């Protein structure tokens, strides 16, 4: 049992 | 003349109405404290909160791969870790601790409760009062418990009781505390 | 935004001061564990909440991630940098004060940003090393943050008490005082 | 660690076929899982991540479900360039752990292996060692169990086993093994046979000879 | 999409150190967040994970197996990722593969993989043996015969059959690394058994690295 995190993406150039 | 410091915050927040019938889904990225861009899953796709988010905004919803775990994280993340929650914090019971004291006011002291719903009244001989009552705001201690305190302006006669009443969804009634003087 | 509960999953930050990083997940605006990054281990809050396992790699991507994302916006933004808030402190006891009980003593430091602060203890104006704990930093949703310290003691007449904090919002180091009473 | 168990670890099918791969992971990894596919001499490419979610430009008829601890990718209507091997690979935590494979190559008719065995040569023994070759020529399915014997002792560690790629026309291998001694111990036995087993075969022949 | 491009092939002696490099070259703002994995293959074996690092930020992460004795750096400068491994035994011969992730979404770049063979053995032509036709290599009508291209170093040879004239019913088999640190292979061909005595099959085996050429008579 394991909580799931949100991920963030990078920002463009 | 202070450090120079720049600040980048990502939240991935999750807001839970009605159990899991309402489920919704914010990510907000902050520059500093100006939320720049956010996935609303409401909305189903990336929107600039301000000039310095559109950039980020036009290039994510144009990766497909990106807006599809987006719109899965609603599921993937919120549901499956509410799921969780259940089991844990919001099982979390503790019966809060009341006592009296003078200061002429009486003081109720409910201290070391969770979780935050809680409902305290003041009795003068089986009375509620409602007149002079000053309540503090629910203090967050931090360690997963609240406290709060209830003040009463008072001039007791002799043979005067009071009560200090507490509901909680901790107990199966109500906590009464009484003091005379 | 409407919602019975609210959680974070996660608080992503990451500042050039340092530079530093903080990961954490929040429910309902309680903390339930943080990433020492250093370390790469999961730090829970709640002991129920050990039976759970989240992977520390989730949290240095991501603040890879948000070094990137820090990056451009620095970039962009003409190198924008943070300004400074004034926090706010206040200090309380977790129990009602008897003398000669252990109780504890909290620091609410609010409105904290840029997120870089000293919080220590003074008792009768010397340092307290002992007994001390405090929180990670904690999301609010105008994106400063607050802080909560913690003190164990034995309440005594003779023993009085400052939570001192340093913050590049204050001129100088400030100090909130309380009294056993 | 998680441990990552494919099933089966080979399967032979027909062009046009579904074909249906498995992995079982030691413990919960939700939908962190992902499919790779692996030709001889090649870099594996991705099929699948996120249990579910097709990389860019993969062919539609590969499709991967589960969740929790059971997963199968799916391979819809099998082409001839799809007989490769297939890798699970869990993105749960880390070390990140990959499957053992599962390898699909061609069926096709049962043809029980041609055996020849073959002694070392006068060139090599005068140089001081002894390599005896037993073959294994255009034989299916791919399994067969070759057992070395000098004088009805059974070697082990002194032979190794080499196959062809499968033969794209009649699904076909070959296999050599050779075995390996001193020449001092050659000349110090009679009988060298290599016993074949093999599904095409009622029982397992012995290709034998007698040095000299 | 980023190329992942390595560095060539390597042999190594036992005990030494080898150091294999992986450039990344014309990527999207992903490949400055990518995480780079560094994965194993030993000759007929399935995939396996060594370590990895994110090149942007903090530390490398390792496998259980691999802890120790490989380190895996990365200079963000050059967009190059490093994997060094030392004390290296014969074990260690494996093709070593670079390949990236960003975040999580699979391995969906590979670089081209490298080669790391280890053994002691300096260059050296091979012996080619007849694989000579008999009682006991005939079946039916039909005649096997071959080549045993023994005790050469390093990779690879060339087989031919009558100068290239004979191709089919041919099968040369994979090189085998020999416990001895020389490879080692076989070429086999089945042909009419009537042509015998009559037919002159000779192989040819061409080895570069020595300059040798070598033309071989199969015969009874
Ligand atoms: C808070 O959420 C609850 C629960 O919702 C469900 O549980 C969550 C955990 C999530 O899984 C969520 O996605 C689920 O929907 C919700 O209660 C539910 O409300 C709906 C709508 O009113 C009810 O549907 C109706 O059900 C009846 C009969 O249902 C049967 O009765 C049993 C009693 O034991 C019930 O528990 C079973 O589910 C069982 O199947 C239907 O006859 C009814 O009629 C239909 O209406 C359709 C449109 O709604 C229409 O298209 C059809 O043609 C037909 O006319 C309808 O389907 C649901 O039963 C109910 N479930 C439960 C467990 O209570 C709350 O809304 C409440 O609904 C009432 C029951 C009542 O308590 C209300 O006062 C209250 O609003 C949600 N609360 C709020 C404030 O919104
Ligand atoms: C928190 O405390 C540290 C340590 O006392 C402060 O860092 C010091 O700052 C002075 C500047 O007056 C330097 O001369 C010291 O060398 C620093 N020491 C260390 C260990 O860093 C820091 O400034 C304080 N933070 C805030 C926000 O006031
Ligand atoms: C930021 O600086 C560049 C270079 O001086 C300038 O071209 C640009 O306009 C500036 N940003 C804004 C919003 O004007
Ligand atoms: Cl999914
Ligand atoms: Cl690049
Ligand atoms: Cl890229």
């Amino acid at each position: 049992a394991a909580p799931q995190p949100e991920l963030p993406y990078p920002q463009p150039g | 003349d202070s450090p120079e410091d720049f600040v980048y915050q990502f939240k991935g927040m999750c807001y839970f109405t009605n159990g899991t019938e309402r489920v919704r889904l914010v990510s907000r990225s902050i520059y500093n404290r100006e939320e720049i861009v956010r996935f609303d899953s409401d909305v189903g796709e990336f929107r600039a909160v301000t000039l310095l988010g559109l950039p980020a905004a036009e290039y994510w919803n144009s990766q497909k791969d990106i807006l599809e775990r987006k719109r899965a994280a609603v599921d993937r993340v919120c549901r499956h870790n509410y799921q969780l929650e259940l089991r844990t914090t919001l099982q979390r019971r503790v019966e809060p601790t009341v006592t009296i004291s003078p200061s002429n006011l009486l003081v109720c002291s409910v201290t070391d409760f969770y979780p935050a719903q809680i409902k305290v009244r003041w009795f003068r001989n089986d009375q509620e009062e409602t007149a002079g009552v000053v309540s503090t705001p629910l203090i967050r201690n931090g360690d997963w418990t609240f406290q709060i305190l209830v003040m009463l302006e008072m001039t007791p006669q002799r043979g005067d009781v009071y009560t200090c009443h507490v509901e909680h969804p901790s107990l199966q009634s109500p906590i009464t505390v009484e003091w005379r003087a | 935004i409407v919602a019975d509960h609210v959680a974070s999953y996660g608080v992503n930050l990451y500042q050039s001061y340092g530079p530093s990083g903080q990961y954490t997940h929040e429910f309902d605006g309680d903390e339930q564990f943080y990433v020492d990054l250093g370390r790469k281990e999961t730090v829970w809050c709640l002991p129920v909440l050990r039976q759970f396992r989240f992977d520390p790699q989730f949290a240095l991507t991501n603040i890879a991630v948000l070094k990137h994302n820090l990056n451009s916006l620095i970039k962009r933004s003409n190198s924008t940098a943070a300004t400074n808030e004034v926090p706010e402190v206040t200090v309380f006891s977790k129990s009602p004060v008897t003398l000669g009980q252990p109780n504890i003593l909290i620091c609410l430091v609010d409105n904290i940003f840029p997120p870089v602060v000293n919080i220590t203890w003074l008792s009768n104006g010397h340092s307290v090393t002992e007994g001390v704990s405090e929180t990670s930093f904690l999301s609010k949703s105008d994106h400063s943050f607050f802080k909560i310290s913690y003190l164990t003691l034995l309440p005594s007449a003779e023993e009085s008490y400052d939570c001192k904090v340093e913050h590049w919002g204050l001129d100088k180091p400030l100090l909130k005082h309380w009294e056993p009473e | 660690d998680i441990q990552m168990t494919q099933s089966p670890s080979s399967v032979s099918t027909s062009v046009g076929d579904r074909v249906t791969i498995t992995c079982r992971a030691s413990q919960d990894i939700s939908n962190w899982l992902a499919w790779y596919q692996q030709k001889p001499g090649k870099a594996p490419k991705l099929l699948i991540y996120d249990s579910s979610t097709l990389q860019s430009g993969v062919p539609s008829r590969f499709s991967g479900s589960g969740s929790g601890t059971d997963f199968t990718l799916t391979i819809s209507t099998l082409q001839p360039e799809d007989f490769a091997t297939y890798y699970c690979q869990q993105f749960n935590s880390y070390p990140l752990t990959f499957g053992g494979g599962t390898k699909v190559d061609i069926k096709r008719t049962v043809a029980a292996p041609s055996v020849f065995i073959f002694p070392p040569s006068d060139e090599q023994l005068k140089s001081g060692t002894a390599s005896v070759v037993c073959l294994l020529n255009n034989f299916y399915p791919r399994e067969a169990k070759v057992q070395w014997k000098v004088d009805n002792a059974l070697q082990s560690g002194n032979s190794q086993e080499s196959v062809t790629e499968q033969d794209s026309k009649d699904s076909t291998y070959s296999l050599s093994s050779t075995l390996t001694l001193s020449k001092a111990d050659y000349e110090k036995h009679k009988v060298y046979a290599c016993e074949v087993t093999h599904q095409g075969l009622s029982s397992p022949v012995t290709k034998s000879f007698n040095r000299g | 999409q980023v190329q992942l491009v390595q560095s060539g092939a390597e042999v190594k002696k036992p005990g030494s150190s080898v150091k294999v490099s992986c450039k990344a070259s014309g990527g999207t703002v992903r490949s400055r967040v990518h995480a780079i994995s560094w994965v194993r293959q030993a000759p007929g074996q399935g995939l396996e994970w060594m370590g990895g690092i994110i090149p942007i930020f903090g530390t490398a992460n390792y496998a259980q197996k691999f802890q120790g004795r490989v380190t895996i750096t990365a200079d963000e400068s050059t967009s190059t990722a490093y994997m060094e491994l030392s004390s290296l035994r014969s074990e260690d011969t494996a093709v070593y593969y670079c390949a990236r992730d960003v975040q999580r979404m699979g391995m969906d770049v590979w670089g081209q993989g490298t080669t790391v063979t280890v053994s002691s053995a300096s260059t050296k032509g091979p012996s080619v043996f007849p694989l000579a036709p008999s009682s006991k290599s005939t079946s039916g009508g039909t005649a096997a015969l071959g080549c045993l291209v023994k005790d050469y170093f390093p990779e690879p040879v060339t087989v031919s059959w009558n100068s290239g004239a004979l191709t089919s019913g041919v099968h040369t088999f994979p090189a085998v690394l020999q416990s001895s640190g020389l490879y080692s292979l076989s070429s086999v061909v089945t042909v009419p058994s009537s042509s015998l005595g009559t037919q002159t099959y000779i192989c040819n085996v061409n080895h570069k690295p020595s300059n040798t050429k070598v033309d071989k008579k199969v015969e009874p």
